[PDB]
């Protein structure tokens, strides 16, 4: 049982809306969910950077994606 | 002037010749029309409603469960059935238990079991949807002229004329007192796309919620809730709130998902609200391309006298309008009616009129008058109302108001402004091609990319740009254009 | 048998006494007595006052609203914890008596 | 400019019930707060049986 | 309002439990929601496989990731 959000829709607007400063930031606060509860994983993603990759350009594309994938 | 009351205000000039101004009246907006030789008008989209429109799929958020009936059988002794399996408004799920011997089966294994409930709905938890029919929708444009009077929000202005706009209904000649008349050629179906506009309604009697919303239709029919129409005794897809577990050899237990209101309310993140007033379902967002003719207008009170220059008194001091213009209110005490000699000087030994008057020929009437709006260049200025004068240091900048008009023009180009390139009037190789360069662009970027989300709008675009970096053929390296498109266009 | 309980959570907020203080932009951001009790939610903001609401100046009109965020009846998400002083593990043993 | 409207987010029961996917249930028989899943180590002496 | 699920804990369970049969299959209905309802963008994903750098191990590790990004 799942209702999808209006990440998808986004018709119009010059009136009043629900949460425009939080729709983008629900996911950012969820990232804080995968950081503040998982400080050991905050350290586990450091060893991704300096000990494994050696691929400076693609490091951000690893880190940010592996954080945002965590729902 | 109602345009002074709210922030989202637009100024449109009228040259000598240009009398048929094509406007795009946006809801929660107000457009001030100025014209050389004509008195200024305020035209705005006031309301968008339809009295009791045809309601679509209702929904149930909180389930009502009663008369829970469970039957179980042995594996090979005729699997379990009930009379309420096939009844309306019932949710059932067939399953298999683990029959031992205390439940009294001759054999072990997977004995079939089924649980059924009279899954009704809880009262006043209906998520009712509504759609606007273009045959019966009402746009509302109230036009108020700059009479020189001032009227607050609690009061309604006398000369504020109102016209309703349906499809049984074309263009209104509004009697604007002695200013002449004004025409309002509006279009009905070329405002809000009413095919993909669903008015969601929860319990309106609940106090601390918005009454209505404005959701996309393909979003609206892809809900996984129990749905029905008006007058339907029973629900369809009623099994999307009622959950079962595993059984324990005799009974499978039923577990409601309770109320799902907040799941819906999180899912409307960035949806424009809408108002319900009895039978009327108003919107709080929207737009309409109303062509407004300045044809019958004339400057009222040209034949009036000039007021005494001595007898001007400020009822209200000048101040900044918020729109880099100067508003005020004077009171004349001598012989009425007459014309107000408003001029503003540049304070550089000028004796030069710099008063770009928003309201041209401000006049004092026998029952009111004095509300004067004007735009000023930056720096020290003295606004002479006759011999009455007042110092004014304009807070704007030389390119700051131009940069303000571009800061308007950018945020104008929302999905309202994606359609609203007709805010000018037949630019030819300016505006008509301005439709062409953006309709095939935004339209194709509404077929795809409409239903993708801010996360892929900010990540898939940069990913395709990074594939622009990782491109073999230098001729095919123009897929770096997707950086300039997908990081800028659909990110506001 | 009825242990201690922790943080409860109210899943349906009961809003009441909804009052809004607003002022003209340089006319003193308004104090409210409702800010100073617990179970009250307030938020400062800058609206845009006009003369449609009887001011002298325009600009960033200061505004603040307050409520009394009570809870709905039996809409508490009560968390519990265990004290091993009153915890019981029940083990029943049944032999094969032939019955 | 006059009334900053305040909006409840309604009931959040089903919101929480979607967060309980994979939880073991727990019965309450009034006073007692039963668990339905757990583990313990016991020692079974059968030297006093026959 | 934020709540993350109890996917983090998933502590015990040999009695009765919740919808674990359709808990992981929430996301498996979401992503198929991204497929069956955005078929043009679903066929846009093929233009990364047989056109861009198709290094063997880093095909699927881009594909399934990009499909599961969209919440
Ligand atoms: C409308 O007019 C009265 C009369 O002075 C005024 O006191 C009141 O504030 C106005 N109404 C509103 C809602 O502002």
């Amino acid at each position: 049982v799942l209702i999808p959000s209006h990440a998808q829709g986004e018709l119009t607007g010059r009136g009043h809306k629900w949460l425009e400063g939080d729709s983008l930031r629900t996911h950012l606060t969820r990232v804080e969910g995968w950081v503040w509860k998982n400080r050991l994983l905050a350290l586990a993603m450091v060893t991704v950077v300096w000990l494994t990759l050696e691929s400076v350009v693609t490091r951000v594309a690893v880190l940010v994606v592996l954080l945002c994938l965590a729902p | 002037s109602r345009c002074t009351h709210l922030e989202n205000r637009d100024f449109v000039t009228g040259t000598q010749g240009t009398t048929r101004v094509t406007l795009v009246l946006e809801l929660g907006g107000c457009v001030t029309i100025t014209a050389e030789g004509k008195p200024s008008m305020d035209v705005w989209l006031d309301a968008i409603y339809q009295e009791n429109p045809a309601q679509t799929r209702e929904y149930c958020l909180h389930a009502k469960l009663s008369d829970t009936k469970v039957a179980a059988r042995c594996p090979t002794m005729g699997p379990a059935t009930l009379a309420e399996e096939h009844q309306g408004g019932t949710v059932c799920k067939r399953d298999q238990s683990d029959r031992g011997w205390g439940n009294h089966c001759g054999l072990f294994g997977k004995g079939s079991i089924v649980a059924c409930v009279k899954a009704a709905c809880e009262a006043k938890k209906k998520a009712t949807g509504h759609v606007y029919d273009a045959n019966k929708i009402v746009y509302t444009v109230k036009v108020e002229p700059h009479t020189g009077d001032y009227v607050a929000a609690n009061e309604t202005h006398s000369g504020r004329k109102t016209a309703s706009f349906t499809v049984s209904s074309e263009k209104t000649i509004l009697t604007m007192g002695e200013y002449g008349d004004v025409s309002l050629l509006c279009r009905v179906a070329s405002g809000v796309d009413l095919a993909q506009t669903v008015i969601l309604e929860l319990d309106k009697t609940v106090e601390h919620l918005p009454t209505a919303w404005q959701v996309h239709r393909d979003w609206f029919n892809d809900l996984a809730l129990p749905w029905k129409h008006e007058g339907a005794r029973n629900w369809n897809n009623a099994e999307r709130l009622v959950e079962f577990g595993a059984p324990h050899a005799v009974k499978m237990d039923v577990y409601n998902l309770g109320d799902q209101t907040g799941v819906l309310l999180k899912a409307l993140a960035g949806v424009p609200v809408a108002h319900i007033e009895g039978t009327k379902y108003h919107l709080k967002s929207g737009h309409v391309t109303c062509e407004v003719g300045l044809e019958k207008l004339k400057m009222k009170g040209l034949t009036y006298t000039m007021c005494d220059k001595t007898k001007f008194t400020w009822k209200r001091a000048p101040t900044d309008s918020g729109h880099d213009t100067v508003v005020m209110e004077v009171t004349f005490s001598g012989t009425k009616p007459c014309r107000i000699p408003v001029r503003a000087v540049a304070h550089g030994s000028p004796d030069v009129n710099v008063a770009m008057l928003i309201t041209p020929n401000p006049t004092i009437e026998n029952n009111g008058g004095g509300f004067i709006e004007m735009q000023l260049p930056p720096g020290d200025n003295i606004i002479y109302v006759g011999e009455l004068s007042y110092q004014w240091f304009q807070k704007g900048s030389s390119i700051g108001r131009v940069f303000q008009k571009t800061k308007k023009g950018i945020e104008r180009l929302t999905v309202i402004g994606e359609h609203a390139w007709d805010f000018g009037s037949a630019g030819g190789f300016l505006s008509s091609i301005g439709k062409a360069l953006h309709t095939v662009l935004g339209g194709a970027f509404n077929s795809i990319f409409g239903g993708v989300g801010f996360l892929p709008k900010l990540l898939l675009g940069v990913a395709l740009a990074w594939l622009g970096l990782n491109m073999r053929n230098p001729t095919m390296s123009m897929s770096f254009l997707l950086a300039g498109v997908l990081v800028l266009a659909m990110t506001l």
